[PDB]
């Protein structure tokens, strides 16, 4: 799930 | 138009060559287009957005970007200093929480939301969606991305940051969208960038300066940073009338800088997003 880094 | 001392990635998008620092672009700048940033939100009050950003949907207690990631991505699409398409309209859809995470069910709902919501917005030059997110392969997530694209939105998605084949990640692996890998300022494939047959294009993704929450800025890295370069480029090209939402990914690949990148594995495109702007 989710994205690539609350970056 | 020329923006001196631009972030390297903006300069790269308007150059045949690495190593320059001015971004050149047609002054139309994506005016009349719209880009949805489906992410942790957008700090619309940031001076860099000049009132051109707004939140339109959240699935959480607040529409505020409490993370920064979505604000950074939005800045690369469309901020005055850090953006590719400096006059586009930005719409935030908060599918990711402030830890940068979201359930696939929420992410799917957000994509279907954009497919409908564009009919509530004024985007005479067309509509783009930027998805700097993903997880493991999901046919349902891919199908949502496919619907969004089919509905008349140029969908750009991150390839992922696994240094692996993007076939195993979603929405990266959906063939019909524009799957974006990352490069660095020396035209290397970014160390973390996914690759594979499903990639359509690369954009700048290592050490990308953009907006952050609290009215700030910072440099971060990821295929999340490459994706909004491509989304903004699409909006810009659509405003110019050079392409359409259905055809923009192909057009960007057609007109890309070819063969410039290093460490591209055989079977992955060696194509770097390029605006082909000639003053
Ligand atoms: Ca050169
Ligand atoms: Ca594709």
């Amino acid at each position: 799930p989710a994205p690539f880094a609350s970056a | 138009a020329a923006q001196t001392n631009a972030p390297w990635g903006l300069a790269r998008i308007s150059s045949t060559s690495p190593g320059t620092s001015t971004y050149y672009y047609d002054e139309s700048a994506g005016q009349g287009s719209c880009v949805y940033v489906i992410d942790t939100g957008i700090e619309a009050s940031h001076p860099e957005f000049e009132g051109r950003a707004q939140m339109v949907k959240t699935y959480y207690y607040s529409s505020r970007d409490g993370n920064g990631h979505g604000t950074h991505c939005a800045g690369t699409v469309g901020s005055r200093t850090y953006g590719v398409a400096k006059k586009t309209q930005l719409f935030g859809v908060k599918v990711l929480d402030d830890n940068g995470s979201g359930q696939y069910s929420t992410i799917i709902a957000g994509m279907d939301f954009v497919a409908s919501d564009k009919n509530n917005r004024n985007c005479p030059k067309g509509v783009v969606a930027s998805l700097s997110l993903g997880g493991g392969y999901s046919s349902s997530v891919n199908s949502a991305a496919a619907r969004l694209q089919s509905s008349g939105v140029m969908v750009a998605v991150a390839a992922g940051n696994n240094n692996a084949d993007a076939r195993n990640y979603s929405p990266a692996s959906e063939p019909s969208v524009c799957t974006v890998g990352a490069s660095d300022r020396y035209d290397r494939r970014s160390s973390f960038s996914n690759y594979g047959s499903v990639l359509d294009i690369f954009g700048p993704g290592t050490d990308i300066l953009s907006t952050w929450i609290g009215g700030s800025t910072r440099s971060i890295s990821g295929t999340s940073m490459a994706t909004p370069h491509v989304a903004g480029l699409a909006a810009y090209l659509m405003t110019l009338g050079k392409t359409t939402a259905a055809s923009a990914c192909r057009y960007i690949a057609d007109t890309a800088n070819k063969g410039d990148l290093s460490n591209i594995p055989f079977g992955t495109v060696n194509l770097l997003a390029y605006n082909n702007y000639q003053a």
